[PDB]
Parts: C-alpha cells; structure tokens; sequence
C-alpha cells in the first residue's frame, strides 16, 4: 500500500484542474461530461453525498482515499452481490440462462454496451448450458 | 411525434403539479355548473338559474366538444392503436364512450331548446362528474374485489334473499286483513309486505307500515335477527377485500422499485471489474475513478431498494430466523 | 319551508368534491404508468 | 433549573399517581360545571343556574388564566425551544392554541356580560373538554390510520356519494308531484330527496320521507342495499386499522425494553472478564463478589426482556422452527 | 382501541348535538309542538342518531340543522359502528 | 314534559367521564415519556 | 390471493444454498 498512497492524489485533485485539496464535484459535471458521461446534477449531488462521508463536496481526502480504501471483495460486500442475483433467481440452483441474463443485462438499471454484455456471460458460461451460476461469476467478481 | 406524444400524458392518465391543476379546475367549473342547475327546482332560489347559465352550458360544451377531439387526435402515440382505424379501439374504453354520449346528447339537447327541455341538461350534468375520474382507477379495484369474493357474496345474498321471499310472505298471511291506527291497511297486497321486507332487512325501519297483529310480530323478529345478520355480512368481506388488494399492490410496487436497483449494482461491478480494457492511457486514469464512485452510489440505491419495506413491522414471525441461517452458513 | 336550503347542497357536494379532490391528487402524485413492464 | 424542570412533569406528558388527581378532579370540575350550564336550558329546572354559578365561572377563568401563564413558564425546560422566542412555536401545539382560545375568549365574554350573553359560555364551556386530554394521543392514532387506509376510504366514499347522487334523482324524478297521507308533499325539491339519501344511505330511516309511489321504492330497495352495503364499509375497515396499530405500537414498546436488558448483560460481562485489573490488594477482593452478583441479576432481566412476549401465544407457526435449527447447529 | 373511539365518539355527540340546539331552539313541528325544545332532547336525538336508530320522534326542520345532522350522522356513526368488529376479531382471536 | 330530565344529562356525561377518566389513567400509569431514544 | 410468499422470501433459498454447499 506504500506505493499507491503517493501518486493517486495527483489523480485525486486533477478534476479541479489546479493544486487544492478539492474533489471538486461542482467540476466532476463538467471532468465526467469531458470523459463522455454528461449525468444530470441530481445524480451528481448523490456522488458526493456517499462517496465524501465528510459531507462539504470537495475533500483532501478522508473518505476519497477510503473510497480507495475499500476493497469491495471481501466478505462484507460479497453477499450484497449474490443477493442481487436471488432477486432474478427462479425455482433456486441460480437457474440464470444465457438468454435471460442477456435479457435482463441491456434492459435494466445503467445498461451496458453490447459489445460488454456479449462477452460478459462468455467466462461464466464455461460449459455452454443455460445456467450461468451466480458462484462462479463472484470467484470471477472476488478479485473485484 | 413530440408535438403530440406530451399531450397524451396531460389529458389521460395523467402527471405533474399541474395535470392535478387542469383536471380538477375542470372538476371544480362542473361542480358549481351542477350546483346552480340543481337550485333551480327550489321554487324560491330559482331565480338565479339565468338564461346565462344556459350560455355557461353551451360554452361549457363548446369546450368539451374540442377537448373530445383533443384526446382522439392524441391517442395515436399509443401502441395498441395507430392511425385512424386503429383508434376506434380506443373509443372502446368505456369512459370514452361515457364522454361522447355527455358531449353529443348534452349538445342534441341544447340544439332543440334554442330554436321537460331544461330538464334533460341535469341528467346530463350529473354525467359529468363520472368522466373527469380518468383511469378507471376505482371501479378496477371493486370489480376485482367482488370477483375474488364471489363465493361468499352469492351465498350471503341467497340466503338473504330466500329469508326475505320466505318470510316476508307469512306476515302478509298474517295481516292480510288488518287496519292502522289512522283507519288504513298497510299490508294490503304482497308488494307491501315486500317493500316492509327489504326495508326490515336492510334495517332502515322507515316506521310506514309496523305489523299491527301479534302473530305477526314475532315472524318480524325472527326474521329480522336471522336476516339482518346475513345482509350485514358483505361490509365486513368487502372491508377485508380492499384492505388486502392495496397491500397487494404495494408489494409489487416496491418489487417494481427494487429490480433497477438489483440491476444498477451488478452491471456497474461488471464496469468495476471491466478496469483493464474497455496517447489512450490517461483517459483510462479517469474512468477508474468513476467506476468506484458510481458503485458506492448504486451501492446505497440497492440498501435503500430493501430496507425501506413499506405495516413496516412485518419481521414479526422472521426476527432470528434471517440471521440464525446466515451464522450457521459462515461455519 | 326552504330558508337556508342552499346548504344542503353546498355540503353533500362539498364532501363529494373533497372524495374527488383526493383521488386525482392520488393518480397525479403517482410515480409511473409502465402498463407491462412488472415481471420482466 | 430543578426549581422548573419538576413542574414540566407535572402539568404536561404528566405521571404519576397525584398526576390523575389534578388532571381529573379538574375534568371532574369543568363537567359539573357544564351539566349545572346546560341544566338551565330546561325551563323548569332554570332556577338551579344562579349567579354563583357566574362567579364560579370567573374564578374558573381566574384559575385557567394562570394555569396557562404557568405552563407557559414551565417550558424552558425542552430542547426543541428555550428563553422567550423559541417558546412561541411551543404555542404553535394546536392544544395550546385551543386553550388560549378558550381562556381568552371566556374572559372576554365574561367581562361584557359583566358592566345571548349567558348563551356565549355554552360554547366555551364545552371546549374545555379538549384541552384536559393532554399530549393527543387519540387523536394522532386515528389520524395515522385513517392515513394508512386513505386508498380504501377513499374508494367506498367515491361510490357510496355516486350512488347517493344518483339514485336519489331518480327518486326525485319518480315522487316530484305526489302527496302523503297528510296532504303534504314529501319529495317536493331535490333537497328533501337527497335529505332522504342521505338518511336512508346510513341506515337511519326516520320516517318522515318514504317514497310513495310504487316505481320509487323500487329504486329505494335497489340503492338502499347497494350502497348500505358501501356506507357500512368503514367500520370494519378502521376496526381493523385499530387493532393493528396497537399491535404494531406493543412490539417497539417490549423492543424498548429489550435493548437495556441486552447491554446490561454484556456491559457486566466485560467487568466480569476484567478481574485482572480495574495497600490496593484488598479492595479488589471485595469487587470479584460484586461482579459475579449483579452479573446474574442482569442475567435474569435479561432472560425477562424476551419470554414474556405480550396475545403471548404466536409461536404457532415456528413451534419446532427455533428448536430445530439449533440441534442441527450443535451437530 | 375501545377507549379511543368511545371518546370520539362521544365528544362528536356532546358537540355536533349542541349544534342542533342552537339551530333549533326554536322551531315548531308539523303538528305545532316544539321538538328540540331544551338541550336533553337534542341529546336524546344524538345519541338515538349516533347510534342508527333513527326513531323518528325528532327530525331536524330547519335547514341550517339538516346539514350538521348529515355531517354528524355519517362521521359519528362511523365511530360507534367500531366496536362491533373490534370485538368480533377479539372473540375469535 | 321534563319530569326526570337531569337524569340524560346525568347519564350522559357520566359516560363521557368514564372514556375520559381511563384516557387519563393510561397515560398516569404510562411508563415512561422519552421521545427519542428508540432506535438508537 | 397468489403473493402469500411474502414470510418467506429468501427462506425458501436460503436453506437450498446452504445444501449446496
Ligand atoms: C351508479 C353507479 C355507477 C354507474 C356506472 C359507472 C361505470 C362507468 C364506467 C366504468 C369505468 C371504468 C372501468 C374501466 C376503465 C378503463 O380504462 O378500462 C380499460 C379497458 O376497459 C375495457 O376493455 C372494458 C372495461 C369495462 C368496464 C365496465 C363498464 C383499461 O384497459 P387495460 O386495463 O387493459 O389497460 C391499462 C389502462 O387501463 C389503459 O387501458 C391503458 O392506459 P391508458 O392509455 O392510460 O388508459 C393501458 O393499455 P391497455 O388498455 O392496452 O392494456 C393499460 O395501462
Ligand atoms: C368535533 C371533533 C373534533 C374537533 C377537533 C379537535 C382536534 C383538536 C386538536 C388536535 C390535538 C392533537 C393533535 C396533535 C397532538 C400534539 O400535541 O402533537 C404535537 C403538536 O403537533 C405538531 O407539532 C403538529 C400537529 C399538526 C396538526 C395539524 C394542524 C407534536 O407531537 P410530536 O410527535 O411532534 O412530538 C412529541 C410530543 O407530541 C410533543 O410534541 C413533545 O412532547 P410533549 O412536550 O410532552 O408534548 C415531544 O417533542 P416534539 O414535538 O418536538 O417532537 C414529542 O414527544
Ligand atoms: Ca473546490
Ligand atoms: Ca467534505
């Protein structure tokens, strides 16, 4: 961890444009725009209403280097992951078809590419059946 | 198309602070329209019903003709029906023909008085109440309702209904020939002790006609216990009936709130997987950033897509039974 | 005789306006109109 | 501050069993002062109303007027106002606006009748009813269920006031010129016929208006039925909405009991570990008997904060289901 | 829950039934006698009104009187209809 | 005729003082007045 | 009258999964 604590605050403070110990998320509407995103600003008013647990918008980060610092693969949020998959879970097993999780990837929520969801259920279909098993999509999303 | 698919949200079924503004200062020109049409038959207030009234009436139609062909012009935004053919399906919808029978026969009816004909307009303006109600929202509750219950709504009724043909015809046997205390017979023929019978069973008690022979008033106790119970059933079913399709529906309302929210979470963690590959490097130091902190946002959507259940206290049979799977699961 | 007989039907359609008054607000507060869009 | 803070307990949210003595014998006070009002409206018991009766309401407004001047002092004791500008929004408390009113407005007319005057006190000697119910906590439970049940109200008021606005036209229709047995004319304007819906839709039946002609009680058989039916809904509907919300208001109430008995337990568990260390040797002899006596006490609080439930019989669905699940741990 | 709708019950009547009064304290019958003539027959119709009785002896004639009975009659008899099925839940539970 | 009539009134308020005095004892032998401090 | 799974959502699953394993 010695050798990350250093450089990620030049990309920390680099959508402000300047040198201040700023998140800048008056500037993250128009660094995300720039990226290609372009969100609305009720949604950019929830970024930083989770993400800076301090609670002003723009950080020397206390909670923008625990953003960092949160893994999100150990087992504290691996079981909010399988159960987003109960919730389309039919008669148990994890039943989900390639077909359904096609269905159910470019319909719902914030959707994704085709040229990503094509692939997406290609390594968690490995034996070519129509049961793309939740077990082997988070020892996929455990280095995640 | 987005010059008239708007439309077809702001007359039917409708959305906003100022949908509610339109559709009910609508409801609010009908009702005192219908106030004043209806103070006339006072005899000592009829002298406000003016002939501009009359005029109020024929303007209000005015209106009313354009708003009909307002909403059939903007009815081809819609999927079941397009074009001209297709959008008599949509004058099938039974408030629509509820609305053009108002318009047309509001419209007859002022044509012939303006070249018994005043009072054909308050038929016609008490309609007019019933179509301002969009969506059918209330009517689709009570015909599912007494649909589930038929069974026990049938049988109550029958039962009632057999006790109120039963019984209601020994009393006229026994007051066949009997007078009142002011020199008339009440239960002169069958009708009258069936007027008495449904009146009794329903019990109002108007006190018009009381079985005067003593025969007859025991009949008229019995019958009344054993049949005033039977026609007070269908409040407590229907009560229960209401009360358990709007929870009902607010399970699937909140299920319908929770799949977007099941769906914004694994499609950004395939994003925050997704980090090695979607000058070209430093605009991929970017999206590392966003891809962490949409998830924590997606994140909080999930936990706020569940927690908040609705009648909230519904853990009650459930307390230890959530958790006392997920320790033995971790062993 | 009818003095005050204006009343009576200042109030019953009063209270039916107020019925009324509270179930457009309850179709313009609602949040969606997705006929079939439910199971999917 | 304890000069004040006592007397905040003892006039608002009050306990205690001297509490009911002042809030009742001054309830026992305001009904004996209305019967002996409104015992002098009978003509031939009118002597008993004497002029002491007058003074006992002056001394009666005398000792309001610094009741509400004390309880006014006696608000600074509550975080959510302090000093003299936070207390007016303890003066927004509608009880408080209620009693104002009615301390006021009593001197008011006190002081005029004194240099329909007397019909005045009527009035603002009912209302003092209200304001001995304190905290309102009637009202704030009706209020919410009603608020809960806002969809099936809601409904069965829309179409019992429909059929009511209907159906009795039709009867206006079909009895507009017809006389009674006493040659009066009963239905004469719509008011007289929506007097009767309104009468015979809740099951009244007074008997001063009854259809006369035979189409028309037809129609009074048809809607009395289908909308006794709609208008007796609500009883069942709120008498569930009660019960229920007792119930729901009974499990965060033992659930407020069962947090400080599950930290007294494990608060006294950590001293009970904490032997090691806290002439100084003898005085931590003595602590080794106290840390194992309360430890048990709180053991038995603790197993009296979860098996006496409430009703205490709604186990019967998981009767094998708390058991079953811990042997198999065990194994 | 009994508690509670029997005194709200009971201040509609104590209220609502004093309204009544004040709009017929004078006002003669068909038959020329007086019906609300003190307090106690006013009460004596709110508590025959409030509980659906509906006898018939006392009938409100001025129109002033009518709405308020109207009022009263569907908002009172609401609250003293409760009990029946509280108590009918309560037995079988 | 108002022969016995206090005893409505009698009556009446009587059993408006029972609902009342069994409102009042509910809250006397209440148990505690904490507003908020449930949850946390 | 078809949504009376509503005690016993994720104990119908929950129970499975831990067969699984
Ligand atoms: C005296 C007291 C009372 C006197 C009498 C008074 C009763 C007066 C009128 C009854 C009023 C309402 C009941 C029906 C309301 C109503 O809107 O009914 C229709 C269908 O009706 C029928 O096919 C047949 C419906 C027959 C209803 C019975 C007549 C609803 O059709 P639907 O439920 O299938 O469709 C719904 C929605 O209701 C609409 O149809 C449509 O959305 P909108 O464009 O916003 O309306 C969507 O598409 P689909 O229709 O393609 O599915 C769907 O979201
Ligand atoms: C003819 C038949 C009937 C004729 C009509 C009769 C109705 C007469 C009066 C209605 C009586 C009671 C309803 C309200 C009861 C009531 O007193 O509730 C109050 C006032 O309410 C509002 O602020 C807002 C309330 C707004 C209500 C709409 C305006 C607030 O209630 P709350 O829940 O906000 O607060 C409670 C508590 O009620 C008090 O407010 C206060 O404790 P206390 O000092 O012992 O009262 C605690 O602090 P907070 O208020 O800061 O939370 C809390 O422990
Ligand atoms: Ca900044
Ligand atoms: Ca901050």
């Amino acid at each position: 961890t010695e050798e990350q604590i250093a450089e990620f605050k030049e990309a920390f403070s680099l959508f402000d444009k300047d040198g201040d110990g700023t998140i800048t998320t008056k500037e993250l509407g128009t660094v995300m725009r720039s990226l290609g995103q372009n969100p609305t600003e009720a949604e950019l008013q929830d970024m930083i209403n989770e993400v800076d647990a301090d609670g002003n918008g723009t950080i020397d980060f206390p909670e923008f280097l625990t953003m960092m610092a949160r893994k999100m693969k150990d087992t504290d949020s691996e079981e909010e992951i399988r159960e987003a998959f109960r919730v389309f879970d039919k008669d148990g097993n994890g039943y989900i078809s390639a077909a359904e999780l096609r269905h159910v990837m470019t319909n719902l929520g914030e959707k994704l590419t085709d040229e990503e969801v094509d692939e997406m259920i290609r390594e968690a279909d490995i034996d070519g059946d129509g049961q793309v098993n939740y077990e082997e999509f988070v020892q996929m999303m455990t280095a995640k | 198309t987005h010059v008239q698919g708007r439309v077809y949200n702001f007359l039917e079924r409708p959305t906003g602070w100022k949908c509610f503004v339109y559709h009910f200062a609508v409801f609010l020109i009908v009702l005192v329209c219908l106030i004043f049409s209806v103070l006339s038959t006072i005899e000592q207030y009829a002298a406000l019903a003016t002939g501009t009234l009359f005029w109020m009436e024929i303007v209000l139609v005015v209106f009313f003709g354009t708003e009909y062909v307002v909403r059939l012009w903007s009815a081809g935004c819609r999927s079941k029906y397009v074009g001209l053919w297709g959008r008599l399906r949509f004058a099938r919808k039974p408030i629509s023909i509820i609305d053009l029978i108002v318009v047309v026969a509001s419209m007859v009816v002022l044509c012939v008085g303006s070249k018994s004909a005043i009072r054909g307009i308050r038929f016609l303006q008490i309609l007019r109440m019933l179509h301002v109600d969009r969506q059918g929202g209330t009517w689709r509750l009570l015909g599912s309702v007494v649909f589930i219950h038929r069974q026990e709504l049938i049988t109550t009724l029958y039962i009632g209904f057999l006790g109120l043909i039963f019984s209601s015809y020994f009393v006229y046997l026994a007051e066949k020939d009997a007078v009142n205390e002011s020199g008339r017979v009440e239960f002169g023929s069958y009708a009258d002790a069936l007027w008495w019978g449904v009146v009794t069973v329903t019990t109002i008690g108007y006190g018009d006609k009381v079985p005067q022979t003593w025969v007859g008033k025991t009949i008229a106790s019995c019958f009344s216990v054993f049949a005033i119970s039977f026609f007070a059933l269908p409040a407590g079913i229907l009560g229960s009936g209401f009360a358990l399709k709007v929870q009902q529906k607010q399970r699937q309302k909140h299920f319908n709130r929770q799949i977007p929210a099941a769906a914004s979470l694994i499609q950004t963690a395939w994003r925050c997987y997704a980090a090695e590959n979607p000058l070209r490097e430093h605009h991929r130091a970017t999206i590392k950033v966003i891809r962490r902190m949409q998830y924590f946002v997606a994140k909080k959507k999930f936990q706020q897509a569940r927690k908040p259940y609705d009648i909230e206290q519904y853990s009650q049979g459930h307390l230890n039974l959530m958790v006392r799977i997920k320790e033995l699961q971790r062993r | 005789r009818d003095d005050n007989s204006y009343m009576y039907i200042l109030f019953v359609m009063f209270l039916f306006a107020v019925t009324v008054g509270s179930l457009i607000l309850g179709y313009t507060r609602s949040r969606k109109v997705d006929k079939r869009s439910d199971p999917y």
